[PDB]
């Protein structure tokens, strides 16, 4: 039998980086973003995130085969602005969503508690 | 851990102030005195080790081997302080006795060593021998100890024994050692080099993939054994003899 | 190894700006703790411009002396400013800045003397900056009584009395509707501003206030209450109070306030 | 003679680090090189055993303090070095060494891998170090195999005499920003004989057990 | 041990006088009453063998380690402005 261990999904192996940064050789401001152990979930939200910023020009995202838990991203921005300081920049975006999308669930499953 | 590319041979004590002299005819230098104590260790009988792959002999159990150096002052009895501290006091190491006995070397308890089996094969003109080694500085808790920290790992004591000898360095890292070997046990101190010095003529290579360097050493060793013809023959020592995992047991000595 | 010829105009530009910046560095530590981690994503608002941010171990928390160093290429300044800074999520944040009070030196006169001058003077300076923050978080306006405006004499002259040129004394004018909160129906009864008078060396507060009407129940006694009438001046009173801590002075004023 | 103390705290966020370094800013007074370390948990592969002989083996390894390693085994202590820099120059001299050593681990895990194997490993690296007044504090992230682990402060001292008002100064600091459940040690592995280095390890075993 | 490396060790040390780094100290006390004798301490030295070092130390009579001020010099300019700022200071210390 040659059926690849589960885990293999979710942790990673020693000497693994779980992020890869490459300068993109071909458009001024680009980079490619490696990312390991991640699928769909992930990069979908990220581009959805990073295609709201005014200064972002071109966000996109691949899983080039569905074996390998893995996934490449391509950010590029414009003059005098760091694609990182945009992922940074998204990340605390969602981060503070979700952080109101919690308050949110919760006042109202108390409050339905009560009317309960 | 590294290549040690070796040539061995003997001499007779009668020859040993004329070779000296030779040689310092050749490299320019003139001899270092030194010594050293080896303390060889074996893993525990009392332990199975089912780990062993028999079926497939990932590994075989091997001897460890610690050493480290004593002052001369342990060396020297009463009746030797007025000649100075050279070379000739090899002279007077002739005798099966020696001032170091068992107490002293049991209140003792460093370089802690492991090596395998020379490279196969009939094509080798000098020994090449692989040699692991790391370096302990230290130690402390309530029982701080070399006994005790080599049971601690699996290991117990086999025997020891005891190095006085000069050394010679030549250029291009070519080391030569003249030693006199003495066992000690609590029976006694028995010299096996009995009459007699044991030489040895080697070079150490860092990294085993740099073959540029190997073909270099090998070249350095063998003018250098083609330079001593006449006098003394340096020979390559049975590789059956340099063998040293716990399942046979046999020590060149 | 430098390449460009505007590269080498940069360079010795750095070089005197750094030169300049080294010497008054040292002269401040040989007497002064300066800060090598703080970096404002902006430059302070006053040719190159470089912020220096010094402080003591005694100081009040995250207040920093502020030096802007204007260089130009024949002549070089220092803005002298009191400041507050925080740092928040690995980011510096200008808190504070003040800007009425901005003392611009020219290079050549800084000396030792003014340096250790500056010394003690700059805490009373600070501890005032802090006092108007203090009442700003309170929503109360304020107005410092400085060296000029005492020698002008504009003020009265009772609260000037016992000030014999003293740096422990500090008098603070403030407006009777904003230390009230709003509170209009004692207009017509005390004057729009009153005076906080603190002294370090008694360690007291003074709150004067001044009465726009000649009201006939001054004639009782009125001691009981710890209220003290001015003698020059019958229509103005104060409230005298002992204060150890400065940080809950807020709750002395709300005492003199209730009073 | 110096003296340190580390604390663990289990419960941390991967921000708490930020906010320990900011709650700190007004008295930091220098920022220096990045750190790392790695420590290992060696088990024993025979059945054979006492029941009174432990199991275990701890190594830890401090990349900051020269590259030297320690191994832990029921409070006793072996310090190794792997630089050239660091050998003893008579070791050198008489033979007893050729000269380029390695790190015990590669032999604890080539040579005697059948005796002992390893059993997890948890990592920490590019912690930030600051100079306080008489004080240095280290703090890192620790990332095991799975992922984020917890939080790891390291105090060193030259001064004994007011080292636990500065402990207890930090754990109030730390209680300021809620992180209420934090393991302390500054034990030290033995009364009479002080190694620096070795009681540090120690100290490290002490926090990071569960 | 051996012979030739004491030999060579014992000449090569012999010459120490000659080959280290030249230093000097120069302790100064001033006269003063109220038992406040403050100490003036300037350490020269060539690190590099060309560059001129001035370490200064000056003690107020204070304390026997509250040092009031420790600081170091590399140019002459400025070793004789703080000895001018010291001599004020010690002068408005005598006035007051």
């Amino acid at each position: 039998m040659n059926a690849p261990d589960r885990f293999e999904l979710f942790l990673l192996g020693e000497g693994e980086s779980k992020l890869k940064i490459d300068p993109d050789t071909k458009a001024p401001n680009a980079v490619v973003i490696t990312f390991e152990k991640e699928d769909h979930t992930l990069g979908n939200l990220i581009r959805a995130e990073l295609l709201n910023d005014r200064k972002v020009l071109f966000a996109a995202y691949k899983v080039e085969h569905p074996f390998f838990a893995r996934f490449k991203l391509r950010i590029q921005t414009t003059e005098g602005y760091d694609p990182k300081d945009a992922l940074k920049n998204a990340c605390n975006s969602i981060i503070n969503k979700l952080g109101a999308l919690k308050t949110n669930f919760e006042t109202e499953w108390n409050l339905q508690t009560l009317a309960a | 851990m590294v290549q040690q590319l070796s040539l061995f041979g003997s001499i007779g004590d009668d020859g040993y102030d004329l070779l000296i002299s030779t040689l310092t005819t050749i490299s320019g230098n003139p001899p270092l005195l030194y010594n050293s104590l080896c303390t060889v260790w074996k893993p525990n009988p009392s332990y199975d080790v089912e780990n062993v792959n028999s079926r497939n002999q990932l590994v075989e159990p091997n001897r460890i081997k610690l050493s480290k150096e004593v002052p001369f002052s342990y060396l020297i009895d009463e009746t030797m302080m007025d000649k100075p501290l050279n070379f000739r006091i090899l002279k007077s190491f002739t005798n099966d006795k020696i001032p170091l006995n068992y107490a002293m070397t049991r209140n003792i308890l460093w370089s802690l060593q492991i090596s395998d089996i020379p490279a196969a094969g009939n094509n080798r003109s000098v020994s090449m021998q692989t040699i692991a080694e790391t370096i302990i500085l230290s130690s402390a808790g309530k029982n701080s100890s070399v006994s005790s920290l080599m049971n601690g790992l699996g290991y117990v004591f086999e025997f020891q024994y005891l190095t006085i000898g000069v050394k010679f360095f030549m250029k291009h890292g070519l080391i030569l050692e003249l030693q006199k070997i003495w066992q000690i046990e609590e029976a006694g101190n028995s010299q096996i080099t009995s009459g007699g010095f044991l030489l040895k003529a080697y070079i150490n290579v860092s990294r085993g993939t740099d073959i540029d360097r190997i073909n270099y050493t090998e070249t350095a060793l063998m003018n250098l054994k083609k330079e001593l013809q006449g006098y003394i023959e340096l020979s390559v020592p049975d590789r059956q003899s340099m063998d040293s995992r716990v399942a046979h047991g046999n020590i060149l000595i | 190894r430098a390449e460009g010829p505007e590269e080498l105009a940069r360079i010795l530009q750095q070089l005197k700006l750094d030169k300049i910046i080294h010497v008054l560095t040292t002269m401040f530590e040989n007497t002064w703790s300066c800060s090598r981690i703080i970096k404002i994503d902006k430059p302070i608002r006053t040719l190159l411009q470089r912020d220096l941010f010094i402080r003591l171990p005694h100081w009040p928390l995250n207040w920093y002396l502020i030096l802007s160093i204007i260089s130009s290429k024949t002549s070089c300044v220092v803005e002298k400013r009191i400041g507050k800074i925080v740092s928040q999520r690995g980011k510096w944040n200008l808190k504070y800045l003040d800007n009425s009070n901005v003392m611009t030196v020219k290079l050549e006169s800084i000396t030792y003397q003014k340096i250790m001058i500056l010394q003690r003077t700059i805490l009373n300076r600070i501890i005032n900056h802090m006092l108007i923050d203090s009442l700003n978080q309170l929503e109360i306006r304020n107005k410092i009584c400085s060296s000029e405006m005492i020698n002008e004499q504009k003020l009265p002259q009772y609260i000037i009395q016992g000030s014999n040129t003293n740096d422990n004394i500090s008098i603070i004018t403030l407006e009777l509707e904003s230390f009230l909160e709003g509170s209009k129906a004692l207009n017509s009864i005390l004057e729009s501003s009153m005076f906080l008078r603190i002294d370090y060396s008694n360690s007291q507060i003074r709150l004067y206030a001044k009465f726009k009407r000649n009201t006939m129940m001054i004639q009782c006694q009125i001691d009981k209450l710890y209220i003290h009438f001015v003698q020059e001046e019958p229509l103005a009173f104060y409230l005298e109070e002992s204060f150890t801590n400065l940080g809950i002075i807020v709750q002395y004023l709300t005492k003199f306030r209730q009073k | 003679m110096g003296k340190s103390a580390v604390i663990f705290v289990e419960r941390a966020t991967p921000a708490t680090l930020t906010e320990l370094k900011d709650a700190l800013s007004n008295s930091i007074l220098s920022v220096r090189d990045p750190w790392s370390i790695d420590f290992r948990t060696y088990r024993c592969s025979i059945k054979n055993l006492p029941a009174d002989v432990s199991k275990l083996m701890y190594s830890i390894t401090f990349h900051h303090h020269g590259r030297q390693t320690v191994l832990i085994k029921d409070n006793s202590a072996m310090v190794t070095t792997a630089a050239a820099a660091d050998i003893p120059p008579a070791l050198v001299f008489n033979g007893s060494s050729t000269g380029v050593p390695e790190s015990i681990d590669t032999i604890l895990s080539s040579k005697l891998s059948n005796i002992w194997m390893q059993r997890q490993l948890i990592k920490g690296d590019a912690g930030e170090t600051l100079i306080l007044d008489g004080l240095t504090v280290r703090l890192v992230n620790l990332f095991s195999s799975t992922g984020f682990k917890g939080l790891l402060i390291e105090l060193q001292a030259d001064e004994a005499g007011e080292f636990e008002t500065k402990i207890a100064g930090i754990e109030g600091h730390l209680a300021e920003i809620r992180a209420k459940e934090y393991k302390t040690s500054s034990d030290s592995l033995g009364p009479d004989t002080s190694n620096e280095i070795c009681d540090l390890a120690y100290q490290y075993v002490r926090a990071l057990e569960l | 041990d051996d012979e030739n490396i004491t030999k060579l060790n014992k000449e090569i040390r012999a010459f120490d006088k000659l080959l280290n780094i030249p230093r000097r100290e120069l302790k100064i006390n001033l006269p003063l009453t109220e038992h406040k004798s403050p100490n003036l301490s300037l350490m020269l030295e060539s690190p590099n063998y060309c560059n001129a070092l001035i370490h200064i130390k000056f003690s107020a009579g204070t304390e026997a380690n509250a040092v009031s001020f420790d600081t170091t010099f590399s140019d002459f300019k400025e070793v004789e402005d703080f000895l001018h700022f010291i001599v004020a200071e010690y002068i408005q210390q005598k006035k007051v």
